[PDB]
């Protein structure tokens, strides 16, 4: 045998020592599932019902982006309808964390606004298109309005991008916690714990909870050192929720003020360009809710020991060889510290 | 049994233009739609005879 220190006799072969083995992985995946299962289901819970709550902000916001276009500027429909599909495409695509560009976004929509507002409003009467679009810039006929929108929507839309990208990275860490595969070392304590007392010929005997807690504190020596980067995102992520709904409602009375400005100095406009061409509750009871697991990585080897079968008393009990009478006395982990110091940078940077 | 003339062909939306479906067979009396397993409402079916 290699695992079931031989005392006395034996009632159990080297074959049946591999599956108490695989039986101790089994239960240890068991019972870190068990700790991290309500704490995974928060996490998803709360994941899935602010992407759906930001993409009902931004379908709400093209609709009256577009509604606003059918009641006041008829003559730029149907393009406006295409220029601002593309917009809120490109904001939900940013949102879930495309690489899409929020200057390039704000200023392809005026460079495609500008032709038709030229076109149909201005001077009424698609090869000259480019000449159009190049003046838009060239000439600033929008004056600040484009860089107010670029600023304005950026500020909301990186904050909301890594909040999400926080909740995922959460929901990866605690997913991950349950597949931690321990030392072989670790695996023959857990085997000698749990299962070896059966090899004695014993049937109802727990080990001694002094053991149990050197076993844990043995083989949690790397998982316990997560608790600090835990904490801080934790404390970071509470730093960002004290902004992206009530910035995109607005938006509809900034564009329709940009085309007004910009038919306000057509006079001279058209004839240059003739002669050139309940959610921050819902954040708010996360985070309260988020504060109650901070203890998950520094309680989570007293919960393996007080969720599995142990002698508290430290009598009569199973110290991993004999019954006594009283008791005597890095890879996966490391990357998910790497995980939590980037996205505790990366939220710390933001507030 | 009906034999179809016009087969529907795939069609792509472009800039939000809404492109009609056309369907032609013979001999044909009923002709309906089944867009994505459930039937089309009458109302959305435009017949020619
Ligand atoms: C869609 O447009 C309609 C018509 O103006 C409006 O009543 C509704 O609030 C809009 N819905 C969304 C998702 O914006």
């Amino acid at each position: 045998l290699q695992v079931c220190l031989p005392k006395g006799p034996t009632c159990c072969s080297r074959k049946m020592e591999e599956k108490y083995q695989l039986t101790a992985r089994l239960n240890m995946e068991q019972l870190l599932q068990s700790a991290s299962m309500e704490l995974k289901f928060l996490i998803i819970q709360n994941a899935a019902v602010f992407q759906e709550a930001f993409e009902i902000v931004v379908r709400h916001a093209k609709n009256y982006t577009n509604a606003m276009f059918k009641n006041n500027y008829p003559s730029l429909t149907p393009q406006a309808f295409e220029f601002v599909g593309e917009f809120f495409t490109d904001v939900s695509l940013y949102i879930l964390g495309s690489d899409i560009n929020v200057d390039d976004m704000v200023n392809e929509l005026f460079d495609s606004l500008f032709p038709v507002i030229y076109t149909q409003m201005m001077n009424p009467g698609l090869d000259i298109n480019e000449c159009l679009r190049g003046a838009r810039r060239d000439l600033k006929v929008f004056g600040s309005f484009p860089k107010l929108i670029m600023t304005q929507v950026s500020k909301s839309l990186q904050v909301t991008r890594i909040f999400l990208q926080a909740l995922n990275l959460g929901i990866e860490v605690i997913n991950t916690t349950d597949h931690l595969k321990f030392s072989k070392d670790c695996g023959r304590m857990l085997t000698r714990m749990w299962y070896c007392s059966y090899c004695q010929g014993l049937m109802m005997v727990k080990p001694c909870g002094g053991y149990c807690n050197v076993v844990m504190q043995g083989c949690m020596a790397g998982v316990v050192e997560i608790d600090k980067y835990w904490r801080e995102y934790i404390l970071s992520l509470e730093e960002l929720v004290n902004d992206m709904e009530n910035v995109l409602l607005g938006l509809f009375s900034t564009i329709h003020d940009s085309i007004q400005y910009v038919q306000k100095n057509g006079g001279k406009l058209t004839t240059t360009i003739g002669k050139l061409c309940t959610l921050s509750s819902r954040r708010r009871e996360l985070i309260q809710k988020l504060k109650s697991f901070i203890n998950f990585y520094s309680a989570l080897p007293g919960y393996i020991c007080s969720h599995s079968p142990v002698a508290e008393n430290d009598t009569l009990c199973w110290n991993g060889q004999e019954l006594v009478e009283r008791y005597s006395q890095e890879p996966v982990v490391s990357q998910i510290i790497d995980k939590l110091k980037h996205i505790n940078q990366l939220l710390r940077t933001m507030s | 049994l009906p034999h179809f003339i016009e087969e529907p062909e795939d069609a792509y939306i472009i800039k939000s233009n809404p492109i009609a479906l056309r369907c032609k067979a013979r001999p044909a009396m009923q002709i309906f739609f089944k867009c994505n397993g459930e039937w089309v409402h009458q109302n959305e079916h435009v017949s020619e005879e």
